[PDB]
């Protein structure tokens, strides 16, 4: 009795007794610092919105040529954007009266306008969640650490049962792992506060404790509870004795009861169970949102030496 | 069950048909108990969940409906008779010291829409317009905060709610009928009562009351998680409420002391060890979604823009009739 | 002129001559977008507190 | 009974006096007027030269320096992006300004800080009390 896991290795020497926690392969990642959407929040506005502004901004080019009939060619949109995203821009206004009325109706479709989108972004920018940059053992940052500035940094103990499912499902991972042993779970913690350490992989239930019982609660495991291989623990008993058959009787009358949530007091509660923009430099897609149209002024630039031909 | 009112107690339904020689495996979601497992031998159960809670996820809205009429109420037509007034305030300050523009003065102050007047000559209107300015931009950031309090603004939590603990009418319980939780229920004594209240409303299949669940017969449901998770996931309008109470894992259930009992308990663990299950949940359970429901509301449903853009729609309309009001003015004056 | 700019707002004002004094109107609407910037933040903080 | 704990300071942004992302608020922005000044100087010229700035910076800060509009319209265009770019970025400075403003001890008996003893914590009441 103790700490002990269920596997095949040695199930083949000893018998063992019903599945007591369970438990499983886990990982615990860095304390990284809180992060933004990669992007500004272009979702979709483009939808319907982005659409409609066009088609109902250009329709008034007609009282724009009524008004004059009663300037349109270039300076109507020229004006037409000024008062929609909040500049005093030195435009000319339309001449007479009858031209104040639309313009006047625009900037209240722009007062609606700019403070309906400040809102939604304001909404959306306190209440979204951090997301999780290093996702099951499958990635390429758990597969061979080729193209990264310096690489990732496994950590594991090794002598006991992860060491020997590694080495039969991933033999070059266990052997870059090689050089990264630890000592102690205390001192891979204190290995992953220096820097030390990039990830370490253990058991799920002490890595679950620790999580809960560390000074601060900053970013633990990756996901929530994902294990790679779900196993149990278990008590080691003597090989086929006849006294294995009551405590797999007695344990399940446990499991009947409800005295492990009467024992969880001492057991797996803690703090914190999930309970700055210098990142900014996200803005690289509107970036890329100014220079193409740093190209396009370019291609414009090319179509006009039409007249050249015309 | 004690059947046959008599000293007899046969096993309804699989398990009877597993004791009477019908079968000698059984391979589905069959739980572990310690009634079950008295003289039934299992096998390293699969998976490992709990009990869960089901039950329906409701409406609430988005404020789309407030197209530009948050306070509608309130948002006065008070401030445009306000509007009115000091520009006639500023034309008598003006005329007793630009006289019928006043008004395309102002609205041009309010607007921020460099609408092509003249500033006023004399101070003492001066003075009034700084602070109507400043009174227009204490206006449009009330209404910049008030929009964001509408965009940035609680279900039953485990055994321990008294909205199941102490029973009432106006909430239905039910699980199926003869099942693992019937027999957790009844095995407990301070959950009894609770089950006396279970008595009365339970079902037979899950999927009869996980229809019931959406027809607001029945306010919520007891079942496993690995059911009920999956079911969130896929027919997704309903939504689950966290903790787990009875953790176990299905089990196999073989015949007693069969030949198999050392081979399949091999088998399993080593289906564990080399990743089968991991792809055989990729390609059955969690292969599908509609979207994860963690209470979010910073999202669109911008789909619709009808009630801001039917000001304009009707502007558009509106104008070229008051164009030939202003112009046959013009003819006539 | 310096009020019109620190509140948003293009009333109809004369620039002064000179882009020698547009230096200070140009410092003056960088306060004025820090300005009405914090106190629709503060306030905006306020009332939902 | 109760217990008795000693409040934290926690802090306001205050010093952050125009500078919340001074890092990453970047003069890399102005060097992105300066070029874009370039541009639009340009195409201007081989299709108002040297006040092509005190126009851009006008653009920017919602101020009307008193200049004209470019006679080509594919500075135009870039100035309809550039405005939107800079209702983005004003926008955005909004939203990380509220989101600086916008933004746990122990509890009972039942605390694994109190209930599972440790060192990093130090306990005590009156001696021959009732507690």
């Amino acid at each position: 009795v103790g700490s002990l896991t269920i596997n095949e290795e040695r199930s083949e020497v000893v018998d063992f007794s019903v599945p007591f926690i369970e438990t499983g392969i886990s990982v615990m990642v860095s304390r990284s610092n809180g992060t933004v959407s990669p992007s500004a929040f272009l979702e979709p506005f483009s939808a319907c919105v982005w659409v409609m502004m066009f088609v109902m901004l250009l329709i008034v080019s007609a009282v724009a040529v009524f008004v004059f009939e009663y300037v349109t060619i270039g300076k109507a949109i020229w004006l037409l954007w000024g008062l929609v995203f909040n500049n005093s821009v030195p435009v000319q206004n339309p001449k007479g009266t009858t031209s104040k009325i639309m313009v006047s109706v625009w900037a209240f479709f722009a007062v609606i306008f700019l403070a309906s989108y400040t809102a939604n972004l304001a909404a959306f920018m306190i209440q979204e969640e951090y997301v999780d940059q290093v996702s099951g053992l499958s990635d390429k940052k758990f597969q061979r650490p080729n193209d990264f500035s310096p690489p990732f940094r496994f950590g594991t103990v090794p002598n006991g049962s992860t060491e020997r499912n590694i080495r039969n499902n991933y033999a070059e991972m266990h052997a870059y792992m090689g050089k990264f042993n630890q000592r102690g779970v205390d001192d891979a913690l204190l290995s992953l506060k220096t820097g030390k350490l990039d990830a370490f992989i253990y058991d799920a239930a002490v890595l679950n404790y620790m999580a809960g019982r560390d000074e601060g609660c900053k970013l633990v495991t990756i996901g929530s509870g994902k294990v790679f291989a779900s196993t149990g623990y278990g008590i080691a008993i003597q090989k086929d004795s006849g006294w294995k058959r009551q405590v797999d009787l007695a344990i399940l009358q446990l499991f009947g009861d409800g005295e492990m949530e009467e024992l969880e007091a001492l057991w797996l509660t803690g703090i914190c169970h999930n309970e700055s923009q210098l990142d900014i430099d996200n803005m690289a897609g509107v970036f890329y949102m100014l220079g193409a149209a740093m190209a396009l002024s370019l291609i414009t630039f090319i179509s006009e030496h039409l007249f050249y031909w015309q | 069950e004690r059947v046959q009112n008599s000293n007899k107690k046969e096993w309804n339904g699989m398990m009877g048909e597993l004791l009477s020689g019908q079968a000698d495996m059984i391979v589905a979601p069959l739980t572990i108990n310690n009634e079950r497992a008295q003289y039934i031998e299992f096998s390293k159960p699969f998976k490992y969940q709990g009990l869960t809670i089901l039950v329906k996820k409701e409406i609430p809205r988005s404020t789309l409906d407030s197209f530009m009429q948050p306070f509608q109420s309130t948002l006065w037509l008070l401030v445009g008779l306000s509007v009115h007034v000091v520009a006639v305030m500023l034309y008598l300050l003006d005329r007793f010291s630009t006289l019928s523009s006043a008004m395309w003065f102002s609205w041009g102050v309010l607007l921020n829409s460099g609408i092509g007047e003249g500033a006023p000559r004399s101070f003492s209107a001066r003075i009034l317009g700084m602070v109507w300015a400043g009174f227009a931009m204490i206006i449009v950031a009330s209404y910049t905060a008030n929009l964001a309090a509408f965009l940035v603004l609680e279900r039953i939590t485990g055994i321990n709610d008294p909205r199941l603990r102490n029973p009432s009418d106006k909430f239905i319980y039910a699980t199926v009928k003869q099942s693992s939780v019937d027999i957790y229920f009844r095995r407990q004594v301070e959950l009894s009562t609770m089950y006396r209240h279970m008595e009365k409303h339970n079902y037979e299949s899950a999927a009869e009351a996980i229809q019931a669940v959406r027809d607001n017969k029945l306010h919520a449901f007891i079942w496993d998680s690995a059911v009920l998770e999956f079911e969130a996931s896929q027919k997704c309008d309903l939504v689950t409420t966290g903790e787990l109470f009875f953790r176990s894992g299905f089990g196999i259930g073989m015949r007693k002391d069969s030949p198999w009992k050392q081979q399949v308990s091999l088998s399993i663990l080593k289906s564990h060890e080399n990743g089968f299950m991991e792809d055989l949940d990729k390609t059955w359970v969690r292969y599908q979604e509609c979207d994860s429901r963690s209470n979010a509301p910073a999202t669109l449903t911008c789909e619709n823009m009808a009630g801001v853009f039917m000001l304009v729609a009707g502007g558009i309309v509106a104008g070229i009739f008051l164009i030939f009001i202003e112009i046959a003015y013009k003819s006539r004056a």
